[PDB]
């Protein structure tokens, strides 16, 4: 499916087809120093996204589920009207207003796990 | 049980190192056009969302005269200011022999400006024509030592081929913030009792510094930050007589002056396509360029400087003199005003004495009494050694006016001899760095060392 | 607590507050080629530190403990005079002389845990 | 006609003025969408879309 | 053993000493913009190889074995014919023709482990 | 090439008009050059006229 051929397919169809899109996120060439600026900006963007997956304990392409209960004010949607019909673009056009909350909550549930595991590797 | 090694990432550990810092400008200056001035041209727009953050139980030793930020600011200024002169006219045909008559402007003689006429190689290059312009006598040199005293030359062309600054860039001192790059931070000392070196307790961290005004000045410091409690005296070794001893003021002084001479701009075409601007006629009567300081505030300021000087010299009084003869860029208060360059004789500022017992500074005789400095004006500027060492400042029409705050002084102690009870002082100048070192004194940059090692009861499980 | 608000706080307080310091390690802008050089240097520094966490099997912000015992010559300190009082700066002012010891000892810790897992993933 | 406006230049007679077809490519992190509808009248929606 | 001292040593000798070779992959300096271009190219190459290791669930320097069976057409060699005698260079001189199928087969190995793990993390 | 009378066979003594730094007071100057750096000016006959 390549770099963007997965668009338009539903939630279940695009639960797969991730790496053939996500693997093409690094390139660069010459026309001037502006292309160097854009290339380093692309590397910075990709590295920042890998870092932001890095805090939350995901660290991969995997379907990384954390343990925050979903609040109804973010979707107000049934399971059938998310998975059976919807695609990611107009899903983002609903959920994107809460991203600065959601990206804080996953750090908050990394602020619930490893000190407990540290005590269970030390005090045990 | 024993203890076992454990790594931690995200650890607040600092190191001190040299680094490259970029510039940020006030966002309103990005309303201006491209290739206009340094803000839109080279810097980045700022946004004060990451404000100052105070720190707690920290303790850090600052050093003012070992600061690398001013020694990088000097090269940043020198390279940006050298880059800003490239598209302009390089002069070169203006190096001709000048024939200068008496300065009969409207009869009489204007004592500063000579009326000269010269042959201009026009844009067609085979129809060269006579032109006339008025020049300042600092820019005019006699051609030969013989008695042919009506033949003159520009002060350049025997040392460098000079240049005219483009009259659509400006010399306004835009406040420039210095910021920290990725993986770095700026420590700022909030102790106003800081005397140049040593520890500081009230410490904050910032992502960008205070807006520095890069004003080039000698013997006085122009628009800049004010001291928080009182007059501060800074010297690397106060006993050293060769070291520039900087004085920072709490109460500002207001200076306002002008060129009360209604000048007129003349346009000459020098070669193909490019022009040159000079001084044509003068309309109205001739008046002297001068600058004004209120007398009671100046005497109050120098008596308070003597009060602070008595905190390091026990029982002696404080006396001042003028500068030691020098030359134009060294002995006179040299400052920019709207594009023109002023050189003011500072001797009238320092014909005074503080006897060690301060007198009530109101003592009302006249609040309107002023001290007045005669000032001369140059056009050909020998601005910095190694910059593209000449520049011609084009004249600007009408009477200019400018008004500012004196906040800082530059001094050199005259040599302590015969165990004198004054140890008198002179005004100082020279290397421009101590101007910027009067403003960048609160700041240091820290290399972030994020990885730390500690012993912990934790053990990895197989 | 931002980029550096953790300084001065003790060991227990700074066992937390890691990610809000470590997340601000990537940026860059334009004044010239020198700023691009410093930007690439900062990216390479962060990538080298993430690599050094990469060899030892840590690979995260978590409290990564290995199994190598603590020799007394590195600190000569009681647990109370490490955790209850100390902060990281004057802890580093003691421990920083042993980098070629510690940063090789954790690579020896990943020596002592790899082939004896490869055999237990193959010979079992 | 010059020299009162600018002092200008002769083009070098070993470069040429041939209109070489020049493709534009997106760098890493972006993509180029192309509308394959020929009924497109300047603004608005498009359905036959390629990358 | 440094950056390349492992060359010529056998397969079992070079099963170790990976880290002191692979740790020296990031540096740079100044002679011009071309050196900065080569520097960000080296950073891009290392980041791409780390990404390809991150796809397959390896994400480390470890001896990352997947579960896809070996096909005889890739080596046609005995276990003794590979391990006790060969070195890595003339092993690559045989195996290097099949990169375009091996680097797809490990992504197929990450097909066969992910959604089953998600269902055993959700439906259990 | 009369250096101290006689002839130096490699070095020619030449003099030329220099446009000075004032550009309207051009003056005569003299220098010694090597004969690989000196060409006769024209094939038309005027033998005491040379060029770089
Ligand atoms: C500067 O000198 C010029 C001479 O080049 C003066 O111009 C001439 O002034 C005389 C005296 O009134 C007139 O007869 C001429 O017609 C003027 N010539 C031109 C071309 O204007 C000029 O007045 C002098 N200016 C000043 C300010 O001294
Ligand atoms: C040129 O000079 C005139 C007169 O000296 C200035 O006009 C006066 O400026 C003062 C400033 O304090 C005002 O108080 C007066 O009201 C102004 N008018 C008069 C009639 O005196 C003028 O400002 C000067 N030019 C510039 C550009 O400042
Ligand atoms: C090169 O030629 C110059 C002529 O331009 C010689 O200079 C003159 O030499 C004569 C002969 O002694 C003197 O009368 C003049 O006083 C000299 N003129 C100057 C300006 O010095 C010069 O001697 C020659 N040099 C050599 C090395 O051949």
């Amino acid at each position: 499916l390549g770099f963007l051929g997965a668009a338009g397919s539903t939630m279940g169809a695009a639960s797969m087809t991730l790496t053939v899109q996500a693997r093409n996120l690094l390139s660069g060439t010459v026309w001037g120093i502006k292309q160097l600026q854009a290339r380093v900006l692309a590397v910075e963007r990709y590295l920042r996204d890998q870092q932001l997956l890095g805090i939350w304990g995901c660290s991969g392409k995997l379907i990384c589920c954390t343990n925050v209960p979903w609040n109804s004010s973010w979707s107000n949607r049934n399971l059938s009207e998310i998975w059976d019909n919807m695609t990611w673009l107009q899903w983002d056009k609903e959920i994107s207003n809460y991203t600065q909350i959601i990206y804080g909550l996953l750090e908050e549930s990394q602020n619930q796990q490893e000190k407990n595991e540290q005590d269970l590797l030390a005090l045990d | 049980e024993n203890l076992w090694v454990t790594v931690y990432y995200g650890v607040p550990v600092w190191k001190e190192a040299k680094t490259t810092l970029f510039c940020a400008s006030d966002a309103r200056a990005y309303e201006k056009e491209v290739h206009n001035v340094w803000a839109t041209h080279a810097c980045v727009p700022t946004d004060p969302s990451p404000q100052e953050l105070v720190l707690g139980n920290v303790t850090e030793n600052f050093n003012m005269w070992k600061n690398d930020m001013v020694d990088q600011m000097h090269e940043d200024i020198i390279s940006l200011w050298d880059q800003s002169l490239k598209p302009c006219v390089k002069l070169t045909p203006l190096c001709v022999t000048l024939i200068c008559s008496n300065a009969t402007v409207k009869n009489g003689t204007v004592e500063e400006m000579k009326n000269c006429s010269f042959n201009t190689t026009t844009e067609i290059r085979d129809k060269e024509k006579k032109e006339y312009a008025l020049f300042y006598k600092p820019d005019i040199v006699p051609l030969s030592e013989t008695n042919n005293t009506s033949e003159y030359r520009l002060i350049n062309c025997n040392t460098s081929a000079c240049t005219q600054a483009c009259p659509k860039v400006t010399f306004e001192p835009i406040p420039i913030h210095y910021c920290a790059p990725a993986g770095y931070a700026i420590l700022k000392c909030n102790d106003e009792t800081f005397n140049g070196t040593g520890p500081c307790s009230n410490v904050s961290t910032v992502q960008c510094t205070h807006g520095i005004r890069p004003v080039v000045s000698t013997q006085l410091l122009l628009n800049g930050s004010l001291a928080e409690k009182e007059i501060v005296i800074r010297s690397e070794n106060l006993t050293n007589n060769a070291k520039i001893i900087i004085v920072h003021l709490h109460t500002p002084v207001e200076i306002v002056c002008t060129r009360p001479n209604n000048n007129t701009r003349k346009s000459v075409r020098i070669g193909p396509g490019q022009t040159f601007y000079a001084t044509g006629d003068i309309i109205g009567d001739i008046k002297q360029a001068h600058c004004n300081i209120s007398e009671e505030k100046w005497n109050d300021t120098l008596q308070k400087v003597g009060i602070e000087l008595q905190k390091h010299f026990p029982n002696k009084t404080i006396k001042y003199n003028q500068s030691a003869g020098g030359d134009m860029e060294i002995t006179t208060h040299s400052f920019n005003c709207g594009g023109e360059f002023f050189y003011c004789n500072t001797s009238n500022l320092f014909n005074g004495t503080y006897n060690g017992t301060y007198i009530s500074t109101n003592s009302s005789a006249n609040s309107t009494s002023t001290i007045t400095l005669q000032c001369r004006i140059k056009q050909i500027i020998n601005m910095w050694q190694g910059v593209g060492r000449c520049m011609y400042a084009p004249p600007i029409a009408g009477n200019i006016t400018c008004r500012s705050n004196i906040t800082g002084l530059l001094l050199t102690r005259d040599g302590g001899t015969n165990s004198n009870e004054t140890e008198t002082f002179r005004p100082a100048g020279g290397d421009m760095r101590d101007n910027w070192r009067s403003e960048l004194y609160k700041y240091k940059v820290v290399k972030i060392e994020p990885l730390g090692v500690a012993p912990t009861r934790c053990k990895r499980r197989v």
